[PDB]
């Protein structure tokens, strides 16, 4: 996922 | 939703300044945030991206920097190249978005200063036959920005004026103006003396005919 | 043959192609944006690599995004005169930490939403009345956007200054061009060109  | 709020709304910059502008988002995007620059009649360009990293070929005077909520982009060594309005841009979600974009922050940059010339157009005579005359002005060359008066027979206009400027030039940071006046050719026949005026702090010069 | 500018008729349904190419990576979007006459970007939605689709809230139900083949579509499915703005299509990526952002933009498309007929400029000639001397021409009432100007067939480039158009009170359109030529220059030519109504128009002006 985004900033993941 | 995800607003994003830039700030100021407009800032100025002499060549060879520094301007740090402003982005603030309302919730966390985790450094999902670019930056942009758009001059007029253009389609904007990427500056920055993931908060950080210069976009291809982006000039090293320009540093984005931040994290969470607050993000900043900063010129150094400020360029009349550098005059534009600037974006920033979430990158975190689609999903319930009033827009993606901030509002944007206009950049004038501060060149030397140059003083106007004026020049004013008298009307072709095949305007007149169509109900409507227009009669065009210009400033030539200058910086800073200047205030225009139209004047008909020593009385000042309010209506019928458009005015239209180029955008800084990207080697000395002049602005070239229009300003044009459309009366009907009822009210042209009925006067006579048309002055253009143009002023740049309190300087002014001034293109006059008589119909 | 591309214009880069639309008339269309209010609640005529008006379809943009994105120059763009659709995605090759998977974590990708085209997008459309919008900018208003003397306004900011507006983001007006995406389309993802699963076929998804999003819209900015005020955007939810004006308008469809559609992928053919590897060719991204907007249609403004029910246009207003408040939908008159430059379109832009635009193409982005990201992966689990960085968002590399709107890297390729296609050119804008100037849009306007009016019940008015098509209408090609009327050209007026710009003279005076020493060794440099100022000519031009007033390009006034077309609609819609844009017009190109050249002067002497695009072989007088120097010294030319073509301002941004602006839109009259009547919803027309109008821009001045203006060129500087040495006081014993030949007399010079304006082309103006209007591709939306098929009109191209000469005035050669002299002082």
């Amino acid at each position: 996922g985004k900033g993941a | 939703a995800i607003k994003m709020t830039q700030t100021p709304s407009s800032v100025s910059a002499a060549v060879g300044g520094t301007v740090t502008i402003n982005c603030q988002a309302s919730e966390d995007i985790k450094r999902y945030l670019a930056w942009y620059q758009q001059k007029p009649g253009q389609p904007p360009k990427l500056l920055i991206y993931a908060a950080s990293k210069l976009a291809s070929g982006v000039s090293s005077r320009f540093k984005g920097s931040g994290s969470g909520t607050e993000y900043t982009l900063t010129i150094s060594g400020v360029q009349c190249d550098d005059a534009a309005t600037y974006y920033c841009q979430q990158g975190y979600t689609s999903s319930n978005v009033n827009n993606a974009f901030g509002g944007g922050t206009e950049v004038v940059v501060k060149g030397d200063p140059v003083a106007p010339t004026v020049l004013i157009f008298p009307p072709a005579a095949d305007q007149v036959a169509t109900g409507t005359v227009t009669i065009v002005c210009v400033a030539n060359k200058y910086f800073p920005d200047v205030t225009v008066t139209w004047e008909v027979d020593g009385t000042t206009q309010t209506t019928g004026i458009e005015n239209s400027k180029t955008p800084q030039n990207s080697a000395d940071c002049t602005y070239n103006l229009s300003s044009t006046l459309t009366l009907t050719s009822t009210q042209y026949n009925s006067h006579k003396e048309y002055t253009c005026k143009v002023t740049q702090g309190t300087t002014s010069v001034v293109q006059s005919f008589n119909r | 043959e591309e214009s880069g500018g639309r008339l269309v008729t209010p609640g005529t349904p008006l379809t943009l192609t994105c120059t763009v190419s659709a995605c090759s990576l998977y974590h990708c979007t085209m997008n459309w944006v919008r900018q208003a006459p003397g306004k900011g970007l507006e983001w007006i939605g995406d389309i993802y690599t699963d076929g998804n689709t999003y819209y900015a809230n005020w955007a939810k139900g004006r308008f469809t995004i559609s992928k053919t083949s590897t060719t991204v579509d907007l249609k403004i499915t029910s246009p207003t005169t408040e939908d008159t703005a430059t379109y832009f299509c635009a193409r982005d990526s990201w992966d689990a930490s960085s968002y590399y952002g709107l890297d390729l933009w296609g050119q804008g498309t100037l849009v306007t939403v009016s019940s008015g007929q098509p209408k090609g400029p009327s050209v007026f000639p710009l003279a005076p009345c020493s060794s440099t001397v100022t000519l031009g021409c007033l390009v006034k009432g077309y609609l819609p956007e844009p017009v190109t100007v050249t002067w002497n067939s695009g072989t007088l480039t120097n010294g030319v200054r073509t301002f941004p158009s602006v839109r009259q009170s009547s919803g027309l359109y109008s821009l001045s061009s203006v060129v500087s030529v040495t006081s014993s220059s030949q007399p010079v030519t304006c082309n103006v060109a209007h591709p939306a109504t098929n009109t191209k128009v000469d005035k050669t002006v002299a002082p």
